[PDB]
Order: C-alpha cells, then structure tokens, then sequence
C-alpha cells in the first residue's frame, strides 16, 4: 500500500491508503489525484538514480510531462476556471476513511471557486454518491 | 568561518555597531541572524535578515531599537544598537540560517563578541586576608571594575586545594571574589602563605601574606 | 467520515519548477534553492532599445540553460542580456501576455518584466505549485 | 508560542541513556531544533526538523516527537557529551531555558566554615561575613544568614564552581557585606546550611562587639 510521509503533507505526519484503493490510478483516467502520485514517484526516481545534477534537468521534466500527466484534464480545469465554474486547484483533496474498519477511498480534489474553498454542503450530493459506491463495495 | 567584532564597553544611553564578516561561502544567498547570551542565562534570539535585505524580523522585547544591515560587497553584517540600557551586556553571535524541510535552521556560528554596559571606571582592587584538623585561608578581592584580575599563590606553587569562585558584581558597578586554599594546620604552623593578586587594568600587584590567628 | 489532506509541493524543489503568487502585480518562478524569475507588472521602463537577441544569448555559452528555458517556452507560447544577466520586458499582444501571466497564476499596467533574483520566502498566502508550468509546457 | 524545557538539570553516569523533553503551547507540527553548547563556546546544531541528523554527528543522538511534545534521546553518553542543551522553535525563532548535564558520583559530605570581617574591612567600614562550603553533591542546597540572636539578612552573594576533571566536585561561597554603623549595632553573626547530602542542618555562629 502506497504511503505518504510527513515531508509531503501539511499538518499531517503519516496518512496513507491501501494498495487496492491506489489500484484505480491506472484504470480510470478522470481522477485528479493520480497525477500527483506520478509526479512524486518521478521525483523520487530522479533524485535517487540520476546523481549530482548540473543545475536542474529541464529536458527531463519537459519529456516526462508528455509521459506522466493528463494534459487534457489540466486544460479542462483551466477552461472551467476562465469560464467561472467551480474548478480544481491541485492542493486540497477530500476522501472517506470509515474509521470503524480502516478501508478508505481515493481522494477527489476539492472544488475552488471565486478564491474560496466552497463548503461541504455545496457538493454534499457527490459525497453521498461515493458513499453509495462503498455500499456497492460492501459486498 | 564567521568573524565577529565591534564589542567592548559603553555607558548607558549610548549606541554601538557590531560587524560580522563571512568567508568560505557565497554570502549573497544566505539568511543571517543575530543571537544573544546573557551571563549565566540561556540563549536569546535578537534579529534576522534575508538574502537581499528585503524581509527583516525582530524580537518583540526590544522592537524599535536595533537595526540590521548587510553590505554584500564586503560580505559584512552590521547590527546597530541604540539607547543602551543596563541589561544590554552579553555575548553576541552571528549565525548563518538555512532552509530545509520547509523550516529554518542555523548550521554555522561565529566566535562571540562581548558587550558591557556599566557606569563605572577601573577601580583599584582591595586585597584582604581571611585567617581561621584543617583550615581554609581566604584571599578576598573587592571593588575592582574590569573582570580580569589574576590570582595565584607562590607563583603557582600551591597546586592543591586552590578554589577561585566566579566574580560577581556590585551595586556600585564593581566586582569581588575570594580565592581560598585548604590545607591542614602544619603549613600555617610552619610557613606564612602568600596570595598574589594582579589587576592588569589598574596595573597593581599585591603579594599579601596571611596572618593566622 | 470525511477528512481533508493538503500536499506540500516543496518536496519537488528539485526536478520540478515551482511557482506561487505574492500580489496581483508580482509573480515568482523558482528553480532549485538559489535562483528564480520575477514576473512584475509595472509602469516603469528599464531598457530603451527595441532589439531582443536570443540566439546570441544561447551562443554566448556563459549562461544557465535552466533559467532561460522557461523564458524560451514562455516566448513560444525587447531584451538586454549584456554581462550575463537576464532581463526581458513586454510593453503594452496584450491579450496573449496577460493570458499567459494568468495561466502562471493558477488592467492599467504598461509593462511586464522578467528578471533574475535570489530565492526568498516571497509568496505570502499562495503555496508553491507546479501546475502552472505543466500547463504552459 | 511558549517553549518549556524539561528538566532543569540531570546527571548521567558514563554508559547510560537519557531523555530531554521540550513542550509548547501550540501544535507546531514538526519545526523544532536541538542545539548543544559547551562552556564558553558557540552553540552547535544537532537536530533540525526534530527528526533529522546533521552532517558530522554521533549516531546515538536521536530525536522524535510531533505536535506539542518533542523528545531528544542520547543513547551512549561519552566524556564529550556533558554540556547544555537548547530546544528552539524555528517558525518564530525562540530559544529555551536549558538542561545541564554532568557526571554522577556518590554523595560527598560538605564541610562548612564561617569568618567574620577582618580589621581592615572595619577600617573601610564594609564589614563582610563569609560562609564557605567545600565538597558538596548534588548541586541543590540551601543557605541562610542570621544576625544577633536570630535574623534573616536576605542580601548576600552566592557563587558555585564547575565540575572538576580529576574528582568532579563542587564548592560554594556566600558573602554578606554591611556598613560600619550596621556592623557595630549588632553582636552575633551566623550562617545556616541545609544540604541534600547532609543528615542534619548546621549553624555556624560567633559573637563580636
Ligand atoms: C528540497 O528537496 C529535497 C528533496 O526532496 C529535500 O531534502 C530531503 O529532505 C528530507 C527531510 O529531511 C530527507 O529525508 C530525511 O533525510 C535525513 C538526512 O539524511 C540524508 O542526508 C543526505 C543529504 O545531506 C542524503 O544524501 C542521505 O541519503 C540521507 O538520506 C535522513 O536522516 C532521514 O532518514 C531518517 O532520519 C531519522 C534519523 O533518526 C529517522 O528517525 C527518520 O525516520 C528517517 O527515516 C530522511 O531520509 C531527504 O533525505 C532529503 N533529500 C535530499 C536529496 O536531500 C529538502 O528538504 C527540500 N528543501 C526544502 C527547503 O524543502
Ligand atoms: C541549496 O541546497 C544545497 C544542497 O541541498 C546546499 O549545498 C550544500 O550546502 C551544505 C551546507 O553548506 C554543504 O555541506 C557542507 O559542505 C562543506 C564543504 O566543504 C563541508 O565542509 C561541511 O562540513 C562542515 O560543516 C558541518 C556543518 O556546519 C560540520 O558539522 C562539519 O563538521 C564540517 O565542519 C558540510 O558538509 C554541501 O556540501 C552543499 N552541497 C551539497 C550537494 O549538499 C546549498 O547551500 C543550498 N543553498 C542555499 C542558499 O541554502
Ligand atoms: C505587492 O508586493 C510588492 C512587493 O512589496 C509591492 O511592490 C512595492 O511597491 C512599492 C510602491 O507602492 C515600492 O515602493 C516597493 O519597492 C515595491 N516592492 C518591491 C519592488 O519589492 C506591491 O506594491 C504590492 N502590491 C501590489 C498590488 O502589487
Ligand atoms: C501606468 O499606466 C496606466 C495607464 O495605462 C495607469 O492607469 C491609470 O492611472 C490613472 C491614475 O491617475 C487613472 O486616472 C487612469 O484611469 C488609469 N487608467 C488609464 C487607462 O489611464 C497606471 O496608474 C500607471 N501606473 C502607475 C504606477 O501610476
Ligand atoms: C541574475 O543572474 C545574473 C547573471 O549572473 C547576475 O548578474 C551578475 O551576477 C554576478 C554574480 O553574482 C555578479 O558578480 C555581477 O555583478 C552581476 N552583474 C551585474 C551587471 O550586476 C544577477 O546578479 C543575478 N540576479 C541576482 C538578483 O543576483
Ligand atoms: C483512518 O483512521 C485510522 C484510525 O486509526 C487511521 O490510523 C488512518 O490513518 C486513517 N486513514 C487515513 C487515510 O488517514
Ligand atoms: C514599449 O512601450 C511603448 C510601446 O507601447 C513605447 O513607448 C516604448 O518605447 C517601448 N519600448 C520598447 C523597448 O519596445
Ligand atoms: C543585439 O541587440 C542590439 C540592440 O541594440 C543590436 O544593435 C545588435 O545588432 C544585436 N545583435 C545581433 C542581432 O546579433
């Protein structure tokens, strides 16, 4: 199970998920979060293997962009922002944890609009839908 | 390394400049800060300056009195202290801060500069004897302004039982200590012992003989 | 139960550029832990000559590729480089430059200035994030 | 943000593990630095980010903690590991009080002496009574001054030395100075000592005109 450390989290120390939840990151291509995981893995591999960089590697990241991230989703978020609809900022992610057991869910990024993180009521319906998903996951 | 200079002695209500010079790294890109230590107390942060002197932070207990500047041509960091009070005597350090793990830390320090504030001048030491199994003869020095005043016994012959307590101040701005030597009574019953006291700032040398009673 | 998590992008300080905003007229892009570019909205002219040489800059070979690759890809999507410094200005074409600048950050101003600076804890509220450069790239 | 340090002092014999704690009012996540200072020397950084070890450090020096509680553990104490330690917040850049460390030995009974003002101090008029104390352990103790049959002067200077490299002992000296008029208007001077290393408190007294 992929885990997140305290150096890549704010106000958190060790908050991490199951492998079966992260398994959705190579099947569905409408998730806003898996791009961050891919960037983190690329960063770890680059700083580990390629040693002693000579003042940054601009071409390496220029070429990894075409291979790791979803440019269509980034352009979709940009178009949504310039057209004044709640969009994504790539910094806040919400999920469910089911504290009784421990099984969790893949986060969906928060909705930002007008420079204010709109509250849980304004998208609460989505919450319920995902809950139904875990209902379908109860069996 | 970092070299620190400018300290000394200043009367209350004056002002002072402290210089700290850097060599061995690119001083241009590094956050710097000034830290303080009082006699017998712990450390105490004083000030912090950024790379291009754009963000400057100060301690709240003294805000509006110290000015921090850096001339990167000479790799120099100056601290101006204004309206010095009686509690502005300490040892000062200049540290090089570093940005790691989204957090600041100082991983290189200097040597230390001494700043003293007192309304007094060098006063002649007062050297007096203290006479009493075993006995402890005392050599009491009173009313001497600058701290360094050397005490010895028979040009270092007395290498056992010698104890020099630290110098402590006075309400008049002067100091005092009492160097003691402990020994059985045979030494005093056979010899008279000599305490040598040397006050370098006042240029005085007293080789006083104890008078056991 | 619902929980929220926020990601610290400064772990990408190497191998990825980072960007964050300070005021509506100032933006910062950062490469490594010592060098970055200032994107400043202003009404003050810094250079006069109307000739930007960029091929000569790369032919100089006394430069840093990482610094000017970003301005190159900004140009793709006047100047003065004498002495090795970096200084680009766009005078006010306006729609494109403002759209690109707003793309980084994700009127009554005459100039936008790109210049070299040393890293400082500049941006106040907006945390660094690499999404802007991934969008421009 | 307050930065309370524990404890005030602690003694460790060679070959032991010790714990030093830092607490704060607010949750500072993980932003705390552990520094060590030698007597008369500029402090040196040990721990940054409360978990990390700096280049050029013994591997036993370990740090841990989060939120409002942080703890530094020293596993194998060595002769060069007796100094003072400071815990510091990095966000607001505030230091602490300090925890001192020294070698531990079995109690040594102090010996107490007292001396009245000499004749020369009567010439000057600053009659000074001195109470001296040798070879006490541990550091904690208590002293009092008495004038005539009984009194409490409350205005005296106290001084203590450092641990020695040969026997690792302390000492203590107390001095009370009074004017000639005050000196001649009393008769009896005495110093009272109570010690953690002493079974019973001791009074040393004398009478003079
Ligand atoms: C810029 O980006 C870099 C890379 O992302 C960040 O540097 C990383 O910072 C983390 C957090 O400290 C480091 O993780 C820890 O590093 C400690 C230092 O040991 C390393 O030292 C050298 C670098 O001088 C490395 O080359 C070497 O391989 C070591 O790994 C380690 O001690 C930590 O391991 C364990 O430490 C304690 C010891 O008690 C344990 O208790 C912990 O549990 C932990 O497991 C840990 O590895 C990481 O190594 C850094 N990487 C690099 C490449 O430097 C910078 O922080 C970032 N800058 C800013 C301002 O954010
Ligand atoms: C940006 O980040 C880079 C790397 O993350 C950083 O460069 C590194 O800086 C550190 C600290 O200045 C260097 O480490 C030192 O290297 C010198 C080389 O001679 C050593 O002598 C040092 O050891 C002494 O200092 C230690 C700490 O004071 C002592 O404990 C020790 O006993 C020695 O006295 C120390 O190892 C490091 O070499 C560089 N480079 C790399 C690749 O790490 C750079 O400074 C950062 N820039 C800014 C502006 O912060
Ligand atoms: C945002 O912050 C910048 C940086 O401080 C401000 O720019 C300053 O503007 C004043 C004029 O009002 C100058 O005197 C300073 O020298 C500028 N600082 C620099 C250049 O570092 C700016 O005014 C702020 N506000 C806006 C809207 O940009
Ligand atoms: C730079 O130029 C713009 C104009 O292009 C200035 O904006 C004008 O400011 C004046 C201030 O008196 C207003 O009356 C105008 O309405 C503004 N707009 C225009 C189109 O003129 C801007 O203020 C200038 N920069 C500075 C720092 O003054
Ligand atoms: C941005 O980079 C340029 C190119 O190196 C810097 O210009 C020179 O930098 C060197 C190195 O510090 C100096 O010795 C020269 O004096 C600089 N040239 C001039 C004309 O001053 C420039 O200083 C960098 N920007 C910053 C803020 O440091
Ligand atoms: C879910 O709750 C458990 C309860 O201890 C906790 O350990 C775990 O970290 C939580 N999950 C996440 C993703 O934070
Ligand atoms: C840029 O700004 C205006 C054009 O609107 C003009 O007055 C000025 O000379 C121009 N300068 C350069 C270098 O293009
Ligand atoms: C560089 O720019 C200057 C601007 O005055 C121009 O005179 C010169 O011809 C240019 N050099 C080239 C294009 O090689």
């Amino acid at each position: 199970g992929y885990c997140l450390t305290r150096w890549m989290l704010i106000e958190a120390e060790l908050k991490c998920f199951g492998n079966t939840a992260v398994a959705k990151c190579n099947e569905k291509h409408d998730e806003e979060f898996c791009d961050m995981l891919r960037l983190f893995d690329f960063n770890k591999q680059a700083i580990r293997r390629l040693k002693a960089p000579a003042q940054m590697s601009i071409q390496l990241i220029n070429k990894a962009v075409n291979a790791l991230i979803n440019d269509q989703l980034i352009m979709k978020n940009h178009l949504r922002d310039i057209m004044c609809i709640p969009y994504c900022n790539y910094s806040k992610y919400w999920y469910l944890n089911h504290t009784s057991s421990g099984r969790t869910s893949l986060p969906k990024c928060w909705l930002i609009s007008n420079g204010s993180y709109l509250n849980e009521t304004q998208f609460s319906d989505d919450i319920e839908q995902q809950a139904d998903n875990m209902i379908t996951e109860m069996l | 390394q970092l070299q620190e200079s400018g300290g000394g002695l200043v009367k209350p209500g004056g002002s002072l400049r402290l210089s700290c010079t850097a060599s061995g790294f690119n001083f241009n890109k590094y956050n710097m800060n000034w830290v303080r230590q009082a006699p017998g107390k712990g450390l105490e942060w004083v000030s912090s300056i950024s790379a291009l002197s754009t963000y400057i932070y100060y301690a709240d207990s003294l805000k509006g009195r110290f000015t921090v500047s850096r001339d990167n041509a000479k790799n120099s960091l100056f601290l101006q202290m204004n309206s010095l009070r009686d509690d502005d005597t300490a040892v000062y350090y200049c540290a090089r801060e570093i940005r790691r793990a989204s957090t600041w830390s100082a991983d290189l320090w200097g040597r230390g500069t001494l700043v003293t504030v007192s309304s007094a001048s060098t006063k002649g030491p007062s050297v007096f004897p203290l006479a009493p199994g075993t006995a402890a003869l005392g050599c009491l020095v009173k009313d001497y302004f600058p701290e360094p005043v050397t005490v010895s016994w028979n040009s270092g012959a007395l290498t056992s039982g010698v104890h020099t307590f630290p110098a402590v101040l006075q309400s008049s701005g002067l100091y005092s200590l009492s160097s003691v030597v402990t020994v059985p009574s045979s030494s005093l019953g056979t010899q008279t012992y000599i305490c040598n006291v040397n006050h370098k700032p006042s240029n005085t040398k007293v080789d006083k003989r104890v008078e056991p009673k | 139960e619902l929980q929220t998590l926020e990601l610290n992008m400064e772990t990408l300080n190497m191998t990825m550029p980072l960007s964050c905003t300070k005021n509506s007229s100032h933006h910062y892009i950062r490469v490594g832990n010592e060098t970055g570019l200032e994107l400043t909205l202003t009404n003050t002219s810094i250079i006069n000559h109307k000739f930007c040489n960029l091929s000569d800059a790369h032919k100089k070979n006394l430069y840093d590729h990482a610094l000017m690759s970003i301005i190159s890809t900004f140009h793709l999507s006047s100047c003065d480089f004498n002495g090795g410094k970096i200084s680009v200005q766009y005078n006010l074409v306006a729609n494109g430059v403002l759209q690109t600048f707003m793309r980084m950050a994700w009127t009554s101003y005459q100039y936008l200035i790109i210049q070299n600076t040393t890293w400082e804890d500049h941006c106040q509220f907006s945390r660094p994030s690499p999404i802007g450069y991934l969008g421009l790239l | 943000i307050q930065m309370t340090q524990s404890p005030s002092s602690l003694s460790a014999s060679v070959g032991d593990r010790v714990i030093i704690t830092c607490r704060a009012s607010q949750s500072i996540s993980s932003s705390l630095n552990w520094y060590q200072q030698k007597p008369g020397k500029a402090p040196k950084l040990l721990i940054y980010a409360a978990v990390n070890l700096e280049t050029g450090v013994p591997s036993r020096f370990s740090g841990s903690g989060f939120g409002t509680d942080f703890t530094l553990a020293i596993s194998n104490v060595q002769p060069e590991d007796f100094a003072t330690y400071y815990c510091q917040q990095s966000d607001t850049r505030t230091f602490g009080r300090g925890t001192k460390l020294d070698v531990k030995r079995t109690v040594a009974a102090p010996s107490v002496f007292i001396f009245p003002p000499s004749d020369e101090q009567l010439k000057s008029g600053t009659a000074s009574v001195v109470c001296l104390l040798n070879n006490f352990y541990p550091r904690e103790a208590k002293v009092q001054w008495k004038v005539d049959n009984a009194l409490q002067s409350g205005n005296s200077q106290e001084s203590v030395t450092e641990q020695d490299s040969k026997d690792s002992t302390y000492s203590l000296s107390s001095t009370l100075t009074l004017s000639k008029a005050d000196y001649e208007k009393h008769k009896v001077y005495a110093c009272e000592v109570t010690h953690q290393g002493l079974s019973s408190p001791v009074t040393k007294s004398f009478n003079r005109g």
